[PDB]
């Protein structure tokens, strides 16, 4: 099988900048290489066929070149909708093989997160479980801290984080931190606070509620 | 490495 | 308009069989060949096989024994069947069509089929409201305790997309998945507008519409 090595693993650029994706073959494959785009939760999308040939509906800002073992996919002016993974595929040799792909991240101005805290619903408390959700919305960069406090007691090990991929429009991230307690534990305490640390904040922001208002 | 949840590379 | 639509996301017991149906439109299966490609954490994109216009089949080397592709030209359906699944067979499976009948540049893809190989049983999720309380209100739904992935979440039957963030599912210690889907709206619309998250967990046929109001 033909081994396709894509470099780098991660690319980080700014909107309007040129960017080049590398794809190297273990041996000469002529120009029998295809490129693909894959956005979040999407299927691969054909960008370029046979090293340089254009594809219908594909923006003119996408082009490709190279021959033999060294190939290059180029975006002359990156837009926020270009945020995706990019794969290369060879078919000069059977069977057709794909590269490991390159992740394209976009840089932008620092954006402070908007913080919202959500108490557990009365509907869930019937199950004997309580989920307290903290929302960090539309921020940049990805790095952020979420510290949970229950009656001034530092919570640890009982929370989980989920982070959205970069937004295709404003290039921001959103984060959700979920504090999970038993209904017994939740009922024994009053003040539930969520402290957020981020570069866009000159001070940690705390959203909190008293159980039962 | 590919993530089945988001169909994106981590 | 050329389209390929695969069957619903599925759970497969260890050492059991996997079956996916690819239904096509916009072209005839007698004119084009249908390929099958999977995507896994450990192996990335991987070409599996193809059934050609004439009915001939090619299977990639490490699948020749347990792979089986069939079709019905009349019903425009392609049948993918792989035997003896193990954990590292857990991946997203695609059916695809090339630009030209003989070639391999995949310009058309199915939406994908997330296959999870596990002995565990299917469980529908519970949906709980994230009730709202600078003129912008945040609200959402808590989709908790389900298996396996995936679950689809929309807002107001697809009419609401602006400001929606559906977070990636996280695996809890219980072995059950959980996610939240949020959306920012004008706080003055909480009295006028109705907000419903449309939750669908096809592996368990659990379909729930959850109305989210201020408590």
């Amino acid at each position: 099988d033909i081994l396709l090595t894509q470099s780098p693993v991660i690319l980080s650029v700014s909107p309007g900048e040129r960017v080049s994706f590398s794809c190297r073959a273990s041996q000469s494959i002529g120009t029998n290489i295809h490129w693909y785009q894959q956005r979040t939760n999407g299927s691969p999308r054909l960008l370029i066929k046979y090293a340089s040939e254009s594809i219908s509906g594909i923006p003119s800002r996408f082009s490709g070149s190279g021959s033999g073992t060294d190939f290059t996919l180029s975006i002359n002016s990156v837009e926020s909708e270009d945020i995706a993974d990019y794969y290369c595929q060879q078919n000069n040799n059977w069977p057709t093989t794909f590269g490991a792909g390159t992740k394209l991240e976009l840089k932008r101005t620092v954006a402070a997160p908007s913080v919202f805290i959500f108490p557990p619903s009365d509907e869930q408390l019937k199950s004997g479980t309580a989920s307290v959700v903290c929302l960090l919305n539309n921020f940049y960069p990805r790095e952020a801290k979420v510290q949970w406090k229950v009656d001034n007691a530092l919570q640890s090990g009982n929370s989980q984080e989920s982070v959205t991929e970069q937004d295709s429009k404003d290039s921001t991230y959103s984060l959700s931190s979920t504090l999970t307690l038993s209904k017994a534990d939740y009922e024994k305490h009053k003040v539930y606070a969520c402290e957020v640390t981020h570069q866009g904040l000159s001070s940690p922001v705390t959203k909190s509620f008293n159980r039962g208002a | 490495q590919f993530d089945l949840s988001t169909r994106r590379l981590k | 308009q050329v389209q390929l639509k695969q069957s619903g996301p599925g759970l497969v017991q260890p050492s059991q069989s996997l079956s996916i149906t690819c239904t096509v439109s916009g072209f005839s299966l007698t004119n084009y060949g249908v390929h099958w490609v999977r995507q896994s954490p450990g192996k990335g994109l991987e070409w599996l096989g193809v059934i050609w216009s004439g009915g001939n089949t090619d299977y990639n080397t490490p699948f020749t024994s347990r792979l089986s592709i069939n079709k019905d030209n009349s019903k425009s359906q392609v049948f993918f069947k792989m035997n003896s699944l193990q954990s590292n067979d857990t991946a997203i499976y695609y059916c695809a069509r090339a630009l030209t009948y003989y070639d391999y540049e995949f310009a058309y893809w199915g939406q994908g089929t997330l296959v999870t190989v596990s002995a565990a049983s299917t469980k529908g999720p519970s949906v709980f409201p994230l009730a709202p309380s600078g003129g912008t209100a945040a609200l959402g739904c808590l989709v908790k305790d389900y298996f396996p992935e995936p679950v689809t979440v929309s807002w107001n039957s697809g009419a609401l997309t602006s400001g929606v963030h559906t977070f990636p599912a996280v695996l809890q210690s219980s072995g059950l998945y959980s996610l939240s889907s949020v959306v920012t709206v004008p706080s003055s619309s909480l009295g006028t507008q109705t907000y419903i998250c449309n939750v669908n967990h096809k592996p368990s046929n659990t379909k729930v519409d959850k109305r989210v109001e201020p408590k």
